[PDB]
RNA sequence: CUGACUGGGGCCUGUAGAGCACUGAUAGGGCUAGGGGGCCCACCAGCCUACCAAACCCUGUCAAACUCCGAAGGGUCCCAGGUGGAGCCUGGGAGUGAGGGCGCGAGCGAUAACGUCCGCGUCCGAGCGCGGGAACAACCGAGACCGCCAGCUAAGGCCCCCAAGUCUGGGCUAAGUGGUAAAGGAUGUGGCGCCGCGAAGACAGCCAGGAGGUUGGCUUAGAAGCAGCCAUCCUUUAAAGAGUGCGUAAUAGCUCACUGGUCGAGUGGCGCCGCGCCGAAAAUGAUCGGGGCUUAAGCCCAGCGCCGAAGCUGCGGGUCUGGG
RNA sequence: CGCCUCCUAAAAGGUAACGGAGGCGCCCAAAGGUCCCCUCAGGCGGGACGGAAAUCCGCCGGAGAGCGCAAGGGUAGAAGG
RNA sequence: CGAUCAACGGAUAAAAGUUACCCCGGGGAUAACAGGCUGAUCUCCCCCGAGCGUCCACAGCGGCGGGGAGGUUUGGCACCUCGAUGUCGGCUCGUCGCAUCCUGGGGCUGAAGAAGGUCCCAAGGGUUGGGCUGUUCGCCCAUUAAAGCGGCACGCGAGCUG
RNA sequence: UCCCCCGUGCCCAUAGCGGCGUGGAACCACCCGUUCCCAUUCCGAACACGGAAGUGAAACGCGCCAGCGCCGAUGGUACUGGGCGGGCGACCGCCUGGGAGAGUAGGUCGGUGCGGGGGA
């Protein structure tokens, strides 16, 4: 179970903890995608800023 | 609704709870006197002794001395030396005191 | 008018007018009732007018049922002073009312007289008003 | 017109300093309270001002006994 | 005397969605069963404005079940004065506490003086079986002056019913009426300022 | 790999909401000392209390300093994930300790401040650099290493000023509302219900009647239907209240309702929702930024593209760090 | 203008105003320590002077008592006497 | 052991004020003038109608109570100006808003008629001379078609006045 | 290792209050005494002691009765973490998740641990 993550919006003006989640996922630029293994320890990260991001399901 | 009897049985055993030692439980009826030692942590009684179960006849003072002298032996046979003495609501006098001397002369440590 | 004879404290904070009324939303006293809509602090100086006008309209009979009470003391500083130097002095006793409250219930009075009697309060009160008859929903709770 | 208020006492930093499952050492303070809002359990030392400290080096665990109040227990690992 | 209605079941719908579409959500239950249902409002207000909890309402499920029911509680919206939830009891031969309305007959004596008849309890809590249900309870109020107290101990009961409250409850009273000449003296005195409680 | 941060897990907790179990508030009600009043004595109580009302109860309510209850959240530890101008022990070098706008809660204020003081966050400060927004530090979009007369989008726009639709589909507005506001008033109008009345002929218009006890009474000086009220009951009826408004010093009178006819089908009144009218008067010359748009160039729902930022990709190379 | 308690204070800590509220600058030789002994305020009924309320008794009765002093916290299965 | 070193993290064991004779260095961080924001207050307007108005809820009136505009009153905060923004009153010069004092056109009238109270549209002109005092205001004098209220830094000292 | 029974823990009213019945052989409890030990801020009340004729009337134990109290869902709703809008404002809506309290349905006249007496 893998998930290709694609950022949709910029993190400007949003609280700092959400920025720390974006850094935990390793998002330093816009539109960058990354396929990550599906575990709740990483899914709970994306659940926070889900409104700024998009996720695709792979394998 | 509590009474002075239940309060006196409560307060002294509350004092004994901080000791954590093996408690010498005393129950004195009009006919007999009963004593079984329990572990307050795990709620398991070690051994028992009394006068009715030992088929005693008359005066509960010397009879209580007898039940002490009969209780302490099994304690020295199971390896129980350091102990405490709880009186409950009864005053430390007469029958219960003669029982205490029965245990101390029986070989316990209190 | 209305004011408590004794109180624990003479001053209170303003709180918040958020949410709907937690009680007094269904008619349980009289045939008809008046429900308020807008939130506001309701002074006894505002209540006495509606009450007095309604009993001046009845002139006998019927019963006025007040379901609220002015438990909120209102404060104000003296005129032409600076911010600070203590909190303003308490000059009135008001009541918090939010959407859903039924302040007044009336019985022993027929529909029409109830209609105009409840109509005077619509103007003599600052909040929007709505006239209700006690139906099965007010009887149910 | 003047003020009669504005006077107050400093805060006492009241609460519990060690939670359930944490590592403690002999003498480390556990709880601060006024009166008996807690009651000492196993290996729970307490002084005169109701300061609860660690009696031994162990792990922390809490329980509520209902009418007898909440108790703490410091287990040997 | 007796009323009927039609209902349908609901499993995976938003209660706000159905409630906006006009389908009031609900859950019917008794000591033997439990189910989630929904009933339309425009067909609910017409029947409920007449027999709220005083009469019987049997519901018809989509499969064809006809169950004699009685609404136990109604959760009204605290803003719009529109019901946002309902509870439905499922009846049987077992007796249970319910409510019944009171019909007050007779012209009171105090009313003829322009008085006011306050009705504390137009409904009474009484335990009875659904088969022994009376539609209401008749009480004579023609001997009411200004003013004496009437209570629940004065009730005459049709056979088979059991009063579920203490008889000391006052069900009605006659209250002093308003007056213009009372307002002149109502302002004839000043009430004392609130005497605060001395702290410490 | 110990970090901000994410998941499992146990613990710590008492504000929003909630409620009477304590302390207070408490309108009405039921009970009952107590008195006040009043029949009734100095002869001592008794009885009535449409009198305020102790205690206790009921119906319905309130509280930052009330709590029989109590989350979302907050913290901490355990372990896993997670490797980043992340974290940590020691050493040297500072700058600041005038903040500000906004958002969420609260107070102070006057449910005022381009007001102030607090906790949390963002941002401006230091990003007056960039697109919007007419320009405008903090509203929305977006963090600029620079070089391309290339490409895609965010906010926002797509009638001209000005790049992109006078693009389609439904429905709404007639007030240029749009394009500054209220309690309130309204034959404004559109979308859903509820109804009754009416060819056991309604509403509109057209044709008769609309009477008596009785100038009723508490009743005072007139009160004759037409002043308040502790009266509203009836008679003859196709129909008539002991009277809707107008009218009199009372009268007198006209008329509403009303029943019948006349014409032959819809009518009128309550409750919800969209958008509008009056409410709306101030000082240098006008105005939504303008020009000007009414099956819109406006409001609502609903689609397929495009424009467009220094935001992301292609491509040309600087430099700090990292793998080789 | 130093200190304590309430809340403001937004369920850890903490958090300011000239915000809303009361207290302190003393005392106890036992009112400290240890053993043992014991439970209230309040409502129903009785009773010398003598009681709304002096003391005692009978029934109910979890903390509404009280613990030098404001406040909260705590509390008789005592910390109270 | 000496603490109202009670300004309580405590200068020294020794300590009030006055300054229109004032100076230096500063502040728009910080009052007085001015604008700004607020409209607490003040001005003006509208809601509902008890009642007065002989009768008659509105001819005019409008208890208790409620919704707002204007930024002309006093104040609130101290936001640009203290390397200055000259403070009240008067003289002069105009222009501007109508909540209109007169004049024009009107509804209502408790309008016989004259005169008039109240409500409507309307800024075009007009809106006199003086005693008092610094006065703005205001009382009074003789008139008047009337002798209006407000804006422009409570307009106007790089125009005077002082 | 089955019943009843004597202590003694735990769970912390699902365990209390009230009302009804019931059990003395053992036990247990009242009871018989106040000389002895001790005791009464008076009192053999309780406490203490020596006993064993009487006694289930009390209390206690064992069971029924749900009047009161206790416990309490299904929901929906309140509030709110995160994400969004409207409204001049007071404040109001939508998405994601958590989800009360009150009431309603009804459940409760206890459950169990060890050691001890007799019974089976
Ligand atoms: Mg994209
Ligand atoms: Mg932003
Ligand atoms: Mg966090
Ligand atoms: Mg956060
Ligand atoms: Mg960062
Ligand atoms: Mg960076
Ligand atoms: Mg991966
Ligand atoms: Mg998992
Ligand atoms: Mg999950
Ligand atoms: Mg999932
Ligand atoms: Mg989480
Ligand atoms: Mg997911
Ligand atoms: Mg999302
Ligand atoms: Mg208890
Ligand atoms: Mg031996
Ligand atoms: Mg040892
Ligand atoms: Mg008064
Ligand atoms: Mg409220
Ligand atoms: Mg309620
Ligand atoms: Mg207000
Ligand atoms: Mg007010
Ligand atoms: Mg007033
Ligand atoms: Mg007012
Ligand atoms: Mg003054
Ligand atoms: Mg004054
Ligand atoms: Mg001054
Ligand atoms: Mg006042
Ligand atoms: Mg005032
Ligand atoms: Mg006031
Ligand atoms: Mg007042
Ligand atoms: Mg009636
Ligand atoms: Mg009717
Ligand atoms: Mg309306
Ligand atoms: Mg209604
Ligand atoms: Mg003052
Ligand atoms: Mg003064
Ligand atoms: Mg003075
Ligand atoms: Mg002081
Ligand atoms: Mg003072
Ligand atoms: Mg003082
Ligand atoms: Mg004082
Ligand atoms: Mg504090
Ligand atoms: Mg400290
Ligand atoms: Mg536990
Ligand atoms: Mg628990
Ligand atoms: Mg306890
Ligand atoms: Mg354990
Ligand atoms: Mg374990
Ligand atoms: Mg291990
Ligand atoms: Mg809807
Ligand atoms: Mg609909
Ligand atoms: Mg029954
Ligand atoms: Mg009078
Ligand atoms: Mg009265
Ligand atoms: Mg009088
Ligand atoms: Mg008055
Ligand atoms: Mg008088
Ligand atoms: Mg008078
Ligand atoms: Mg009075
Ligand atoms: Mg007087
Ligand atoms: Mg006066
Ligand atoms: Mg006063
Ligand atoms: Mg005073
Ligand atoms: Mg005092
Ligand atoms: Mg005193
Ligand atoms: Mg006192
Ligand atoms: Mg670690
Ligand atoms: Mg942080
Ligand atoms: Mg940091
Ligand atoms: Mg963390
Ligand atoms: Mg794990
Ligand atoms: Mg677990
Ligand atoms: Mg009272
Ligand atoms: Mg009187
Ligand atoms: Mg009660
Ligand atoms: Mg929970
Ligand atoms: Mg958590
Ligand atoms: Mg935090
Ligand atoms: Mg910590
Ligand atoms: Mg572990
Ligand atoms: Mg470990
Ligand atoms: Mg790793
Ligand atoms: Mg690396
Ligand atoms: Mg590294
Ligand atoms: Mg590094
Ligand atoms: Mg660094
Ligand atoms: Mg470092
Ligand atoms: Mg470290
Ligand atoms: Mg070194
Ligand atoms: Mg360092
Ligand atoms: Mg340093
Ligand atoms: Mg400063
Ligand atoms: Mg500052
Ligand atoms: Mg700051
Ligand atoms: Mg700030
Ligand atoms: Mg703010
Ligand atoms: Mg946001
Ligand atoms: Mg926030
Ligand atoms: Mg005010
Ligand atoms: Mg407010
Ligand atoms: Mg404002
Ligand atoms: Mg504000
Ligand atoms: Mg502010
Ligand atoms: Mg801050
Ligand atoms: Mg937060
Ligand atoms: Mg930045
Ligand atoms: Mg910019
Ligand atoms: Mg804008
Ligand atoms: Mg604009
Ligand atoms: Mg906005
Ligand atoms: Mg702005
Ligand atoms: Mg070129
Ligand atoms: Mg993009
Ligand atoms: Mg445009
Ligand atoms: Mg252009
Ligand atoms: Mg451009
Ligand atoms: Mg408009
Ligand atoms: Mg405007
Ligand atoms: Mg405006
Ligand atoms: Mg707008
Ligand atoms: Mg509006
Ligand atoms: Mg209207
Ligand atoms: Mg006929
Ligand atoms: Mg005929
Ligand atoms: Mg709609
Ligand atoms: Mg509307
Ligand atoms: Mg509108
Ligand atoms: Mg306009
Ligand atoms: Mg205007
Ligand atoms: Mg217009
Ligand atoms: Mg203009
Ligand atoms: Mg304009
Ligand atoms: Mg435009
Ligand atoms: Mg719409
Ligand atoms: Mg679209
Ligand atoms: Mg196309
Ligand atoms: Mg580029
Ligand atoms: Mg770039
Ligand atoms: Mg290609
Ligand atoms: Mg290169
Ligand atoms: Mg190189
Ligand atoms: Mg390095
Ligand atoms: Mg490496
Ligand atoms: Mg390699
Ligand atoms: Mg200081
Ligand atoms: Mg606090
Ligand atoms: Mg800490
Ligand atoms: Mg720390
Ligand atoms: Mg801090
Ligand atoms: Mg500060
Ligand atoms: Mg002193
Ligand atoms: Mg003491
Ligand atoms: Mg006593
Ligand atoms: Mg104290
Ligand atoms: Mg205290
Ligand atoms: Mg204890
Ligand atoms: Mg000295
Ligand atoms: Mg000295
Ligand atoms: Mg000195
Ligand atoms: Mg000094
Ligand atoms: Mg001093
Ligand atoms: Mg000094
Ligand atoms: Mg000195
Ligand atoms: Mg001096
Ligand atoms: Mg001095
Ligand atoms: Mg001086
Ligand atoms: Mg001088
Ligand atoms: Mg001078
Ligand atoms: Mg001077
Ligand atoms: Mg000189
Ligand atoms: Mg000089
Ligand atoms: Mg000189
Ligand atoms: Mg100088
Ligand atoms: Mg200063
Ligand atoms: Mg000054
Ligand atoms: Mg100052
Ligand atoms: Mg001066
Ligand atoms: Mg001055
Ligand atoms: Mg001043
Ligand atoms: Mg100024
Ligand atoms: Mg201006
Ligand atoms: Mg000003
Ligand atoms: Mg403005
Ligand atoms: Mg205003
Ligand atoms: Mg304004
Ligand atoms: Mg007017
Ligand atoms: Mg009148
Ligand atoms: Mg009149
Ligand atoms: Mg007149
Ligand atoms: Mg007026
Ligand atoms: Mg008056
Ligand atoms: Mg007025
Ligand atoms: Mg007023
Ligand atoms: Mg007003
Ligand atoms: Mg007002
Ligand atoms: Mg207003
Ligand atoms: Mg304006
Ligand atoms: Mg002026
Ligand atoms: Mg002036
Ligand atoms: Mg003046
Ligand atoms: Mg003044
Ligand atoms: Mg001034
Ligand atoms: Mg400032
Ligand atoms: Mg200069
Ligand atoms: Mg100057
Ligand atoms: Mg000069
Ligand atoms: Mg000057
Ligand atoms: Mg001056
Ligand atoms: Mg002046
Ligand atoms: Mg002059
Ligand atoms: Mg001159
Ligand atoms: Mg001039
Ligand atoms: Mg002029
Ligand atoms: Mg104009
Ligand atoms: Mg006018
Ligand atoms: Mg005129
Ligand atoms: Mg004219
Ligand atoms: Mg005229
Ligand atoms: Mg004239
Ligand atoms: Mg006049
Ligand atoms: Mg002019
Ligand atoms: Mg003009
Ligand atoms: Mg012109
Ligand atoms: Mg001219
Ligand atoms: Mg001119
Ligand atoms: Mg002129
Ligand atoms: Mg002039
Ligand atoms: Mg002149
Ligand atoms: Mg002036
Ligand atoms: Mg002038
Ligand atoms: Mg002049
Ligand atoms: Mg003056
Ligand atoms: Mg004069
Ligand atoms: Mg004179
Ligand atoms: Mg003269
Ligand atoms: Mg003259
Ligand atoms: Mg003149
Ligand atoms: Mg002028
Ligand atoms: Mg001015
Ligand atoms: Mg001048
Ligand atoms: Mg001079
Ligand atoms: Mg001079
Ligand atoms: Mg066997
Ligand atoms: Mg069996
Ligand atoms: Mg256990
Ligand atoms: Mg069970
Ligand atoms: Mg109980
Ligand atoms: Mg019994
Ligand atoms: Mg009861
Ligand atoms: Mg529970
Ligand atoms: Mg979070
Ligand atoms: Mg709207
Ligand atoms: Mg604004
Ligand atoms: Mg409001
Ligand atoms: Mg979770
Ligand atoms: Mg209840
Ligand atoms: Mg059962
Ligand atoms: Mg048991
Ligand atoms: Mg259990
Ligand atoms: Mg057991
Ligand atoms: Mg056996």
């Amino acid at each position: 179970p893998r998930l290709k993550v694609k950022l949709v919006k910029s993190p400007i003006g949003y609280p700092k903890d959400q920025k720390a989640a974006l850094k935990a996922l390793g998002l330093r630029r816009l539109q960058q995608e990354r396929v990550l293994e599906d575990t709740p320890a990483i899914r709970g990260n994306v659940e926070k800023v889900a409104h700024l991001v998009r996720v695709e399901v792979v394998e | 609704r509590l009474t002075a009897y239940e309060r006196r049985k409560f307060r002294v055993r509350n004092r004994i709870k901080r000791t954590g030692r093996l408690r010498l439980s005393v129950f004195r009826s009009l006919k007999h006197i009963y004593a079984q030692i329990i572990d307050d942590e795990k709620g398991v009684t070690l051994v028992s002794a009394s006068s009715l179960a030992l088929k005693l006849k008359g005066n509960k003072t010397e009879v209580a001395r007898q039940v002490g002298r009969a209780l302490a032996e099994k304690a020295l046979a199971l390896g129980i030396k350091q102990v405490a003495f709880d009186r409950g609501p009864y005053k430390y006098h007469g029958r219960v005191k003669a029982l205490a001397e029965g245990a101390r002369e029986g070989g316990l440590e209190f | 008018m209305l004011m408590p004879r004794r109180m624990k404290y003479r001053k209170q904070q303003r709180g918040r007018l958020k949410g709907a009324t937690k009680g007094g939303d269904y008619v349980a006293f009289g045939d008809y009732g008046l429900v308020a809509l807008e939130p506001a602090w309701i002074t006894a100086q505002q209540i006495e007018a509606a009450r007095v006008a309604m009993v001046r309209h009845f002139r006998r009979g019927g019963k006025i049922f007040i379901r609220i009470f002015p438990d909120k003391p209102y404060t104000k500083k003296p005129l032409e002073v600076r911010m600070g130097k203590g909190k303003g002095n308490v000059e009135g006793y008001v009541a918090v009312v939010k959407p859903g409250r039924v302040m007044f219930e009336v019985a022993g009075v027929t529909e029409e007289q109830a209609m105009e009697a409840l109509r005077i309060a619509g103007h003599k009160l600052p909040i929007k008003t709505k006239i209700v008859r006690r139906d099965a929903y007010d009887e149910a709770q | 017109g003047s003020t009669r208020n504005g006077r107050d006492s400093q805060a006492k930093r009241l609460g519990v300093k060690r939670y359930e499952g944490q590592v403690v050492r002999a003498g480390n303070i556990l709880v601060r309270q006024r009166g008996t809002r807690f009651k000492p359990g196993k290996n729970v030392g307490m002084g005169r001002d109701f300061t609860l400290f660690a009696l031994v080096d162990g792990v922390v665990e809490f329980q509520d006994r209902g009418r007898l109040g909440r108790y703490v227990h410091v287990r040997p690992l | 005397m007796e009323y009927r209605l039609k209902a349908y079941y609901r499993e995976g719908e938003k209660p706000s969605a159905l409630r906006r579409a006009g389908k009031l959500p609900g859950v019917m239950y008794n000591r033997h069963l439990n189910r989630k249902v929904y009933v339309d409002l425009v067909e609910f207000d017409k029947v409920f404005r007449q027999a709220s909890i005083h009469h019987v309402i049997v519901l018809e499920l989509p499969d064809g079940q006809s169950l004699p029911t009685l609404v136990r509680q109604v959760n009204l919206d605290k803003r719009r004065r529109r019901p946002e939830h309902v509870d439905f009891f499922v009846l049987s031969d077992e007796p249970v506490e319910m409510y019944v309305p009171l019909r007050f007959v007779g012209t009171p004596a105090g009313v003829r003086a322009g008085g006011v008849l306050q009705e504390i309890h137009r409904d009474i809590l009484v335990k009875v079986s659904p088969r022994n249900i009376p539609e209401f309870i008749e009480v004579d109020v023609s001997g009411l002056e200004i003013g004496d107290s009437l209570h629940a101990s004065d009730l005459k009961l049709p056979p088979g019913v059991e009063l579920a409250v203490s008889p000391e409850e006052t069900i009605a009273a006659v209250v002093p009426p308003e007056d213009v000449e009372k307002l002149a003296e109502e302002a004839a005195a000043e009430v004392a300022e609130p005497e605060v409680i001395k702290k410490g």
